[PDB]
């Protein structure tokens, strides 16, 4: 019936691409923190690559984009990702037709990334509104006191223990 | 997949088709394209008389990549679908406005039926994430429901349309 999980515990990631809505630097922190929420509760580990193909490729795109599932302009879909596997799988795509921000004033790069990395590690959506893996964007997290949800930890720990 | 599902009025104005339909079968996966399709019987249509009745809705084959998975087992429950027309096929995502007709408010059904189309040409429902929000134009109505499920459960979403009071000016009004 197929439950996707990475077969190695050490993964790699590369930020192939940068949104203009942020410094080429805050962007890095965002991704870094989003990988970190998942690494803190699992045996997972992450090395970063600056050239070549990584397990998890992170890119920003608009509209036609380069896979089967084009983005849609501002609003509605903000990002998407693929379950663990070779190729396009593991990758996370962010719709650059949003304004990506450090804080809450726009669309928070950290928040959405954390959810989408969840998909790269093999998590499906949660029916729980408390969870990161809930598919609506939590527009009102203050970030100061953000913690990983219990539904979310159970999920990632059922995969990698 | 990460969504900001739209205000109903936005959903009306920006969708190519707006219909009531029943979901009749299991989706078929079609791995050549990457999309799965549901067969549907349309019961009513509100927007989209510039086409061809439609028998199918398409959506991404994976949840991860914004595929709509239909939870209800229905088979007689009418749903409102608001979707775009790609190459002559009705398309939705999990971000689309899809909801059981009965579960809508009165103000939402009035509006899908008549009221909303008044606001399409001249007015815009702009989503306000964090307050403060910038109001970019006088024909923008700020959508300030900060319910998590603002689209399904919010006051403005469930009761108000963004309509012109005069040229250059739109405000939230009650249906
Ligand atoms: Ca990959
Ligand atoms: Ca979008
Ligand atoms: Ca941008
Ligand atoms: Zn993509
Ligand atoms: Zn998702």
């Amino acid at each position: 019936p197929g439950i996707p999980k990475w077969r190695k515990t050490h993964l790699t990631y590369r930020i192939v691409n940068y949104t203009p809505d942020l410094p080429k630097d805050a962007v890095d922190s965002a991704v870094e923190k989003a990988l970190k929420v998942w690494e803190e509760v699992t045996p997972l580990t992450f090395s970063r690559l600056y050239e070549g193909e990584a397990d998890i490729m992170i890119s920003f795109a608009v509209r036609e984009h380069g896979d089967f599932y084009p983005f849609d302009g501002p609003g509605n879909v903000l990002a998407h990702a693929y379950a663990p596997g070779p190729g396009i799988n593991g990758d996370a795509h962010f719709d650059d037709d949003e304004q990506w921000t450090k804080d809450t004033t726009g669309t928070n790069l950290f928040l959405v990334a954390a959810h989408e990395i969840g998909h790269s590690l093999g998590l499906f959506h949660s029916a729980n509104t408390e969870a990161l893996m809930y598919p609506l964007y939590h527009s009102l997290t203050d970030l100061t006191r953000f913690r990983l949800s219990q539904d979310d930890i159970n999920g990632i720990q059922s995969l990698y223990g | 997949c990460t969504c900001v599902p739209p205000h109903p009025q936005t959903a009306f104005c920006n969708s190519d088709l707006v219909i009531r339909a029943k979901f009749v079968g299991t989706p078929e996966v079609n791995q050549t394209t990457g999309y799965q399709r549901y067969e549907i019987k349309m019961t009513k249509m509100y927007k989209g008389f510039q086409a061809l009745d439609i028998r199918f809705v398409y959506t991404p084959a994976m949840e991860s990549v914004c595929g709509y998975f239909h939870r209800s087992h229905n088979r007689s429950e009418e749903f409102l679908i608001a979707g775009k027309l790609q190459d002559g096929l009705l398309h939705i995502t999990t971000c689309s406005f899809v909801a059981p007709w009965n579960s809508l408010s009165l103000a939402q059904r009035r509006g899908f039926t008549k009221t909303y189309t008044v606001g399409c040409e001249e007015c815009t429902v702009f989503p306000c994430p964090s307050i403060p929000c910038k109001l970019q134009s006088g024909t923008h109505c700020l959508w300030t429901d900060q319910c998590l499920q603002a689209s399904e459960k919010g006051f403005q979403s469930r009761h108000l349309a963004c309509l012109p009071r005069e040229p250059g000016l739109c405000t939230w009004q009650s249906l």
